[PDB]
RNA sequence: GUACUUCUCUCGUACUGAAAGGGAGAUGCAAAAUGCAUCUGUGGUGUGCACACGUCAAAUCCGUUUGAUUUGCCCAACACC
RNA sequence: UCGAACCACCUAGUAGCUGGUUCACAUCGAAGUUUCCCUCAGGAUAGCUGGUGCUAGUAGAAGUAUUGUGCGGUAAAGCAAAUGAUUAGAGGUCGACCUAUUCUCAAACUUUAAAUGUGCAAACAAACCGUGCCUUAGCCAACUGCAAGGCCGGAAAGAAAAGAAUUAGAGGCACCAAGUGGGCCUUCUUCGGUAAGCGGAGCAGGCGAUGCGGAAUGAACCGC
RNA sequence: GGGCGGCAUAUCUGUUACACGACAACGCAGGUGUCCUAAGGCGAGCUCAGUGGGAACAGAAAUCUCACGUAGAACACAAGCGUAAAAGCUUGCUUGAUUAACGAUUUCCAGUACGAAUCGAGACUGCGAAAGCAAGGCCAGCGAUCCUUUGCGAAGAAUAGGAAAUAUGAACAAAUCAUACCAGAGGUGUCAGAAUAAUUACCACAGGGAUAACUGGCUUGUGGCGGCCAAGCGUUCAUAGCGACGUCGCUUUUUGAUCCUUCGAUGUCGGCUCUUCCUAACCUAGCGCCGCAGAAGACGCUAAGGGUUGGAUUGUUCACC
RNA sequence: GAGUACGACCACACUUGAGUGAAAACACCAUAUCCCGUCCGAUUUGUGAAGUUAAGCACUCACAGGCUCAGUUAGUACUGAGGUCAGUGAUGACUCGGGAACCCUGAGUGCCGUACUCCU
């Protein structure tokens, strides 16, 4: 699928309430912290005998993900989240066909 | 044979006896079996069905209902008329919400002792169900009343609290369990508030 | 195999009859549709919008809301051992005035005009007679009744 | 079937009824009344020991 | 070991010995929730004013009363 | 065993919010980002026991009873607000 | 005593599986179906059932009619009508191709179209009448016009007559729970299969759970 | 039966399905895990598939032109439905595929979720002169808890937490760090969602006739045995003998189909021995007919009283000599 | 008795031939400086009024094709209820009820509104 690189759509700050130009950036996910609350309770679980003590998935399904876009207000600098449907190839391209 | 396919169905339970151990409560049964048999009124009828009931069915009655239905009735009521005697087949307990209640004549199974203190303060009096039957062997000029019971705890668990619609609380001695998936819309799902009929 | 989508089983519920295709008419957009009124909820094929399911096709209820281009229809259901009240949002083009009340609006309209002539000295109409009564008959032709040898020879083909 | 009930948790998961095979861990109070009145027979033969004080 | 998939005899039987019960009236749980709200809002305006004359209404009656 | 006691404890009279934390009367006058006044009072509406005014019908041993209905208040409940 | 000895103990190990489960009478009386489940010999969950009732004892009644007013595409029919299939002549070297019709058809074809069905209505919280009155931040360019909620009145065969309903016709509301969740047989309809006392469905009765009187004999047939 | 195979495991269209709705099978015929910044939205113009006539190279078919053309085309992909100054085609501008105060509803259904839809209210808009039309491509195309991860709570104002400043880390503050509340994303296809390779003939247990292997039972496709019709064969001549194309049966000495009985047990093939029964008759008793000279035979009828062998090979039943 | 504009129902209104047409309209028609749009003033847009009912349009005609409403087909096909009915069966009839369809054939060939205009 061809996405544009720039959308413009309602910007809900109070200081916009209008149609602004967003920049267009797909997401990923960020690195999972070793802190993280639930990696620290896993750590302490996994310590010591026993072997794995959580389940481990194994029976992949799914051949694609749900595309979510990051959209930043030019002004504002905020950040809006939309979700797209899922494909197979997705792509950022200004050149309309 | 005859055809009588669900005839079980009509029938309804009815009690003709009472269920209490209290001496005193079949005494007045006894009374009051005579006085729904033997005159016309509608009033005996009514008030010897409900000395049969149960005590749960026989929901107890604050003072300060009683003097506010009392004032209702007051009002369009001509001043040569004298104001009716408050029977109920039940308790009365007193309030503490109002403090101030006028002189009323109460008949009642059982008064607190705070509800009986109240009413001979006010000026009015605690009458008994042999004593109504003595100067209102008819029921004339009387105010029959029933206590609240819609606003019990049991009524309020009755039903499934997990369908659209439903207000039930949940059976669960833990407040804080039971508030998690199912009641919130970021958890998975919430029950829905409001169901149309 | 066999599938229950929304639309399943429709092939013959949802289409135009012969020679009658065509999107709604103007005199179905002018129709005025009120809170409390009756109607038929017949799904028009042409609109793809706002459609009842098959089930509430044919079914008439009475209408509880109005939307600027939308209907809701209360209609009964029977669900196991009892009846539910099911309250279905569809455009206007599939919601028809029902005339089911129309005997009974006429025949209440009919006794006040009785009543106001009954009350001020009006000729009343004669009342209809019975047909089921007796009386003499006078036929004009008679004929026999008879099994012939023709009809058996009739009814072979070839 | 189960029904519209409260979800129990009465617990008593270990070992706490004495039968064979288990000693138990229970404690009941069937000599209450009779440390009840010990206590009260030890504290009168106490205040005779300390007579007069307190 | 196959048994039977579906059937639905004795439900037209099971369902009738109770009674299919006929539907609510429409003069109860008529609620107007999730209709028009334009229309709704102005409704409540309506019936916030006839409750004030509803009160009204009874001061009057209950002096008229009194004043025989 | 029975009789006696508890400034305690517990379940309730208040509930909500993730928490910080807030926390429920009516009527009138009025529209103050904590508005004033009063305190014998169902917040309102529809349906609703008994009771009280009547009003019809039937039966009466002529004392009444036994049904229906009007109006007022409507208890308990149910439904809209 | 050996593909993990023997003795005591944890151990009365667990078992959705097999077996058992002790008095009488009385009032009622099923289900083998739905949805979810590592679910298919089991559970939860609705339904069927009992108990307890509550509420103003005809009320918001109905596995039934009648009369109005909607819905339908199966039986039938048709191919001389669309879509597919298909035999033969005729009329415009042979044929092809056109025109007309003609022999024969359709679960996944239809112009048409039943019987049996199915939704709604048939005057007591309702509807009808008085451009009667109040309110609205509703609609309309406005308004006495439309929309909504009320109030005040009027009228009410309480529903005539035309075949013009009937009722062993107390309606509504709850609470707490049991068994059941292997079914099977027949009437019509019906799918797979050569067929089956075969497998699988629809409607409704029945056996299961039930004997009695008949078909000599038979769970289901006839009668009851 | 199980296994192997397949998937009827989540799901969509037509039909089965019996003119409301609902309805099964490892029934029938096919689909789904995608694809699209346009193939979404809107406005305006236009009409498609196909024919017929005509025009250099040009022909069955290249492009141009005029008529006819009810859709016989197209609308991503299965199917049905729908659609003609469109819902199709071309084109111009666009981001209504955004947000959307926990509004209500439908389908499945327990009237629970999930997925898809439907009718709305608010914000900001896109197209249009305007009425209007759009919060995706109508109807299949998808996902709980816990955990991880991302976005939102801009700055500045308040003498005081207010109508309006997100909260907590519980002796108190600051800055980090970690949490919390709200909305998504990473996934469970056994699709209401455990993290899973074989073998056992050395085997075990609880059970099941809910379920196979053996006897019976129902059926008779297959096997076997026969009729009816009469094209032919029989030098001639349908029927002495037999009988293609068809068609109607019988039998339970074959196999298959089923799963009613038996799994707290009905002893499995073959042979040996011994008795009895059936007849669709090989011999023995009679009797017809013949392509019946005789002899030897063919066909047929009544008849089961009597008889029906010894051996080589093979466990064999069969088979063969 | 007609016309125009907007229309409701959407063939009794359509299709194919042929004929007729007062008035006023409608329409062909003339033209391209401007507004506008095209390969092309063909369509569309602007400005006009010299000509014509030749087309459109409106009526009428046809043992016209369709379509509409009836009749026949036909109490036939089918069907709700019933039998210890017939028949080896396939199936069929009977009893109490409901009741089609095509072919064929008869008649018919739009109707109803608002405003303005002609006949006047
Ligand atoms: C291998 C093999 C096939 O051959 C057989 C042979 C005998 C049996 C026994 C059954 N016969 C009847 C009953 O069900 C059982 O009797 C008993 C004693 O168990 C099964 C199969
Ligand atoms: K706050
Ligand atoms: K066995
Ligand atoms: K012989
Ligand atoms: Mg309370
Ligand atoms: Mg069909
Ligand atoms: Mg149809
Ligand atoms: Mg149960
Ligand atoms: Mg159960
Ligand atoms: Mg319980
Ligand atoms: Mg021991
Ligand atoms: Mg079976
Ligand atoms: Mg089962
Ligand atoms: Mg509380
Ligand atoms: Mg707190
Ligand atoms: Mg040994
Ligand atoms: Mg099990
Ligand atoms: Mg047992
Ligand atoms: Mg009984
Ligand atoms: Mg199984
Ligand atoms: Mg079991
Ligand atoms: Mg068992
Ligand atoms: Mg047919
Ligand atoms: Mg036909
Ligand atoms: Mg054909
Ligand atoms: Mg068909
Ligand atoms: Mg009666
Ligand atoms: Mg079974
Ligand atoms: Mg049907
Ligand atoms: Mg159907
Ligand atoms: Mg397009
Ligand atoms: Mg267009
Ligand atoms: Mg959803
Ligand atoms: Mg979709
Ligand atoms: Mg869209
Ligand atoms: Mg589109
Ligand atoms: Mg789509
Ligand atoms: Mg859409
Ligand atoms: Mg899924
Ligand atoms: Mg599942
Ligand atoms: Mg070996
Ligand atoms: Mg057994
Ligand atoms: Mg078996
Ligand atoms: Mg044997
Ligand atoms: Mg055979
Ligand atoms: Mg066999
Ligand atoms: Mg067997
Ligand atoms: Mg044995
Ligand atoms: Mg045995
Ligand atoms: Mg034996
Ligand atoms: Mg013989
Ligand atoms: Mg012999
Ligand atoms: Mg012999
Ligand atoms: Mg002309
Ligand atoms: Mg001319
Ligand atoms: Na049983
Ligand atoms: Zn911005």
């Amino acid at each position: 699928v061809n996405y544009p690189k720039k959308k413009v759509m309602h910007c809900g700050d109070a200081r916009c309430n209008a149609h602004k130009s967003f920049k267009v950036v797909q997401y990923k996910a960020g690195k999972a912290r070793l802190f993280a609350r639930g990696k620290r309770r896993y750590d302490r679980k996994q310590s010591g005998y026993g072997g794995q003590t959580k389940p481990v998935f194994h029976k992949k399904a799914k051949t694609t993900k749900k595309i979510v876009l990051k959209l930043q207000c030019s002004g504002c600098k905020s950040i809006r989240q939309v979700v797209l449907k899922r494909t197979k190839h997705f792509e950022l391209n200004d050149k309309k066909k | 044979g005859v055809d009588l396919t669900g005839i079980s169905k009509k029938s309804r339970v009815i009690r003709h006896h009472t269920y209490s151990t209290n001496p005193y409560i079949k005494l007045l049964i006894k009374l009051y079996k005579f006085l729904a048999k033997r005159t016309s009124s509608g009033f005996n009828k009514v008030v010897y069905q409900r000395l049969i009931k149960s005590r749960s069915n026989r929901a107890p009655i604050s003072l300060s209902r009683i003097a506010v239905v009392m004032k209702r009735k007051a009002v369009f009521t001509a001043k040569s008329k004298a104001a009716p005697i408050a029977v109920v087949v039940g308790d009365v307990l007193d309030d503490v919400r109002m403090a101030r209640i006028p002189a009323m004549r109460v008949c009642a199974l059982r008064f607190s002792k705070s509800a009986r203190q109240s009413i001979v303060a006010a000026g009015g009096e605690c009458l008994t169900f042999d004593q109504l039957a003595m100067i209102a062997p008819t029921g004339k000029n009387t105010y029959l009343l029933r206590g609240r019971k819609s606003g019990r705890e049991s009524v309020r668990h009755f039903g499934a609290s997990g369908v659209p619609g439903s207000h039930s609380k949940p059976y669960a001695t833990n407040r804080g369990k039971e508030t998690k998936r199912g009641r919130r819309t970021g958890r998975s799902y919430k029950r829905k508030a409001f169901r149309h009929v | 195999v066999h599938s229950y989508g929304y639309k399943s089983g429709t092939r013959h519920l949802f289409a135009k009859k012969f020679r009658k295709h065509g999107v709604p008419s103007v005199s179905t957009i002018l129709t005025n549709i009120k809170v409390g009124d009756y109607v038929d909820v017949v799904a028009d094929s042409a609109v793809r919008e706002g459609m009842p399911h098959k089930y509430y096709h044919g079914r008439t209820g009475i209408v509880w809301n109005v939307t600027p281009r939308g209907v809701g229809v209360i209609i009964n259901k029977p669900v196991r051992t009892r009846t539910l009240r099911k309250r279905i949002c569809v455009r206007f083009e599939h919601v028809r005035k029902s005339r089911c009340q129309e005997a009974f609006k006429a025949k209440e309209h009919q006794f006040q005009a009785y009543l106001a002539a009954k009350k001020a000295g009006k000729a009343l109409p004669p009342l209809q007679k019975s047909s089921r009564l007796g009386g003499i008959v006078r036929p004009k032709n008679v004929e026999v009744l008879a099994r012939r040898v023709a009809d058996y020879e009739a009814m072979v083909p070839y | 079937p189960k029904g519209n009930n409260a979800i129990p948790h009465v617990h008593q998961k270990k070992h706490w009824n004495p039968c064979s095979s288990q000693k138990g861990n229970v404690k009941v109070f069937l000599n209450q009344p009779a440390q009840k009145h010990r206590r009260r027979r030890l504290r009168l033969l106490k205040a005779k020991k300390v007579f007069p004080r307190p | 070991a196959k048994s039977k998939n579906h059937t639905n005899h004795n439900q037209s039987s099971k369902n009738h010995r109770n009674g299919i019960k006929g539907p609510v009236p429409l003069h109860l749980h008529n609620s107007k929730r999730g209709s028009w709200l334009p229309a709704l809002v102005n409704a409540r305006r309506v019936r916030k004013h006839n409750q004030k004359a509803a009160l009204k209404k009874r001061r009057e009656r209950i002096a008229a009363f009194a004043a025989k």
